[PDB]
């Protein structure tokens, strides 16, 4: 879209109606006359508009009524209360522009941040943009988390987020334009290579995938459309009903086969008959015959007796012929009918051995983008998150997506190496306690108004925990972590010093012996400038690879490389690496996914903070004290950088909410 | 609304693949088999056809007599009267076959025949007789 309503879609809002949010903010406007909701809305998706078209210097309120043109720049509250709100929930002036007016004298409230992944620096950033004491603990020796970009040389890798959906509303391209990336398009094609050496021809290829992408609507069909979604008091997984799809196939293609030789029998079975009724005339005739010589044989002339009876004879024997005729007759369309059945025999299989170990591939690539085995992912729910997809090519990161990070993380106080060890949260205030990692004795103690926690779901679910809590995390939240999913995928770095791959081609995959290894070194990126091919690992078989060596698997890697581009043409690698993602304790896995029996809705408990009991017993209900953002804390946008950092943004928003108060409701 | 079409998912056909454990692999052999049956039958009856259809060489043809093309008349001669009385009492009212044996008589100088004479042939003493039989 384009004009102050391609501002609301880049925003992510819709251009004409007020959002649920927005309602919350202005109860005045939106329950009042159809004329003030569309003033209201311009002057929204106007702002938007100019904060959009320039994303490199704040838009002060000042610089908005300027712009703005009656009758819309004619009350100055309403664009105040809009801007304000828009600036507050980082839909403007969010990322890393020029502030115009330099930052508050005095900081007000303090805020501790756990965690400088995305999300973190992106709420401590608003918070520090709003004038609070923001100070970050991050356990490891390096900001960005999941964003991991290896650098050695001239070689530039992530082993973390890679992909950007595409900049179709997307906040990621406002930090692009802020800071320096390398967007480079991904090209789509994605030859396929047996375990042999040698690809798959357009013919399977095509014929493969579109039955894989038809056994999936199938699944779709067997959830929404006949509610197929419980299985003996358990819920019904993905993977569970693709093979309960797969199996009514290879039903179906005996059911059809069997009514198709049944019709030949039920048709052979009238040949039977009518060759029986056939040699039962021919004996017939084969006697009349004799019957009718033995009276011509009778010399004339005869009485009349003895003349009836050859002209007697005749007739029932030109009588009998007559039905042998007609009855071979039909023996004749039978006959034929009968190689016509022959001719159009139905489908032999539903699928070969090297048909089904393609589709176990097309498998391999939903436990990529899903980092989970299809038997974990929900079927009601797997894919809820895909009505608000970015409209675009997807993008990668030329540079390494560490550059992000790290110009987010610069102007905030970040104390590295600092593993938190306990969150005691309380009516009048938190304290958090953390080690340093290196000496593991040596103990940190900090106080602050609020504890905004972004520990990844896979750390949240440690038993027993890597972090405590006091008081302890409600059940309704323990449960909604044990309920989520969090899984694992891995990459291995190869670096060459040439490419001996096609280097038009982005990517290219290679098709598994099993089913159960459909995931094991299953696709290969060719996407930097320098040698560098980069080999994924889903599905099942990414978390028994953190059980082997790196060299065992740089071999499995090289191998499945000789075959398919010539045992000679692929030297050794100069430097590899090989992520352990569940491994990593400040991690334990890679991203969320929505596990049989979630919803989507444990992702939104996953961000309701916590309010801690009144101190002296019949006190005020305080102030809510503990905060959660995180990939795995926005509903929309799960497991996705620019979904990291929307719930950042929007913790920010609330937290500043909290304790800085909303003047912007009036 | 609808599966994608090429795909049968019938409310009925899922209910029995997921009755139990092996409730798939179970219904793929009562269809495995039940194949392996019907195909069977077939090469049984193939040659029992095949034995049939050789039982009928030579087809019927050294059994034929050809065709007596003659011109049909008008006049009762008092040979064809008898090879009709006869024929009446061998074939009752089959008229197509008393009118091939006569060979020279329309079916329908049959009918005048058969009231004309009637009487005089007691044409009603040998009809009734054709019907004990």
């Amino acid at each position: 879209p384009s004009g102050v309503e391609g501002a609301a879609f880049q925003s992510r809002l819709p251009h004409d109606r007020m959002t649920s949010q927005e309602a919350a903010c202005f109860p005045d406007i939106i329950s009042g006359p159809q004329q003030t909701q569309k003033v209201f809305l311009f002057i929204r998706n106007r702002t938007l508009q100019l904060w959009l078209d320039n994303p490199k210097i704040q838009l002060t309120f000042e610089a908005t009524l300027q712009q703005l043109e009656a009758p819309y720049n004619s009350d100055t509250v309403l664009v105040h209360r809009v801007h304000s709100y828009l600036e507050r929930h980082g839909l403007i002036n969010f990322g890393i522009y020029k502030r115009i007016k330099p930052l508050p004298t005095k900081k007000t409230g303090k805020v501790i941040i756990i965690g400088s992944g995305v999300s973190g620096l992106a709420a401590a950033r608003q918070l520090q943009s709003f004038g609070m004491d923001v100070t970050l603990l991050e356990a490891r020796d390096r900001v960005g988390g999941r964003v991991a970009t290896f650098r050695k040389g001239n070689y530039v890798a992530d082993l973390g987020a890679m992909v950007v959906t595409g900049l179709g509303g997307n906040p990621m391209a406002v930090v692009s334009k802020q800071v320096n990336m390398e967007l480079a398009k991904i090209k789509q094609k994605c030859p396929l290579y047996e375990a042999n050496g040698q690809a798959v021809p357009k013919e399977k290829d095509e014929m493969v995938e579109q039955e894989f992408n038809r056994l999936l609507e199938a699944t779709s069909y067997l959830s929404h459309q006949l509610d197929f979604n419980v299985l003996n008091n358990k819920p019904v997984s993905l993977g569970q009903a693709l093979e309960v799809v797969i199996q009514l196939q290879e039903k179906h293609v005996k059911d059809e086969q069997i009514e198709h030789w049944k019709k030949i029998v039920k048709t052979q079975e009238e040949l039977k008959e009518l060759l029986n009724k056939m040699v039962n005339l021919k004996e017939k005739i084969k006697e009349l015959h004799q019957q009718y010589k033995e009276a011509s044989e009778v010399k004339p002339p005869r009485d009349i007796t003895a003349e009836f009876l050859v002209k007697s004879k005749h007739r029932d024997l030109t009588a009998l012929c007559k039905e042998y005729d007609e009855l071979a007759e039909t023996q004749g369309k039978l006959e034929e009918k009968l190689q016509e059945l022959e001719a159009n025999p139905p489908s032999d299989v539903y699928l070969s051995s090297r048909d089904r170990q393609i589709l176990d591939w097309h498998f391999a690539n939903l436990e990529f983008a899903n980092a989970t085995p299809l038997s974990t992912l929900s079927l009601k729910h797997w894919d809820q998150d895909d009505d608000f997809e970015f409209t675009g090519s997807h993008l990668t990161v030329r540079n390494g997506y560490s550059c992000v990070p790290v110009a987010l993380a610069e102007g905030l106080d970040i104390k590295l190496n600092t593993a938190v060890r306990q969150v005691r949260y309380t009516a009048s205030g938190c304290e958090v306690i953390a080690v340093n990692t290196r000496s593991t004795s040596q103990t940190f103690i900090y106080k602050c108004d609020a504890v905004l926690c972004t520990l990844p779901l896979g750390v949240l679910k440690q038993q027993p925990p890597a972090v405590q809590f006091v008081p302890p995390l409600p059940e309704w939240k323990t449960s909604a972590v044990q309920r989520m999913g969090f899984g694992n995928l891995n990459k291995v770095v190869l670096c060459f010093d040439r490419v001996f791959w096609d280097p038009s081609v982005n990517l290219f995959g290679h098709v598994g012996s099993t089913t159960a290894s459909r995931g094991e070194l299953f696709l290969f990126w060719n996407l930097y400038k320098a040698p560098i091919l980069l080999a994924l690992v889903a599905g099942e078989a990414a978390g028994i690879m953190e059980n082997i060596s790196d060299d065992v698997i740089v071999g499995r890697c090289l191998a499945i490389l000789k075959g398919i581009f010539g045992s000679s043409a692929v030297p050794q690698p100069k430097e590899t690496v090989v992520s352990r993602w569940r491994a990593d304790p400040w991690a334990r896995g890679s991203y969320s996914y929505v596990a049989a029996g979630s919803s989507g809705n444990d992702y939104d408990l996953m961000a309701q903070p916590i309010t801690p009991g009144p101190s002296i017993p019949g006190a005020p209900q305080p102030i809510p004290r503990l905060f959660f953002a995180g990939e795995h804390t926005i509903r929309n946008y799960p497991a996705t950088v620019h979904g990291a950092l929307l719930s950042g943004l929007r913790e920010a928003g609330r937290i500043a909410d909290q304790f800085l108060g909303a003047m912007y409701t009036l | 609304r609808k599966p994608p079409k090429g795909m049968f998912l019938s409310q009925e056909d899922v209910e029995a693949v997921s009755a139990n454990a092996t409730a798939a692999t179970t219904v793929l052999r009562q269809l495995d088999m039940e194949l392996v049956s019907v195909k069977r039958q077939i090469q049984n009856i193939k040659q029992t056809n095949s034995a049939l259809k050789e039982k009928l060489d030579g087809g019927i043809e050294p059994y034929r007599l050809p065709e007596v093309i003659q011109k049909c008349n008008a006049r009762w001669t008092t040979e064809e009267q008898l090879l009709a009385v006869q024929a009446i009492r061998k074939y009752g009212r089959d008229f197509q076959a008393i009118s091939d044996v006569i060979g020279n008589k329309s079916v329908v100088q049959v009918k005048n025949f058969f009231v004309n004479y009637r009487r005089r042939f007691n044409i009603d003493e040998v009809l009734q007789e054709w019907e004990a039989e």
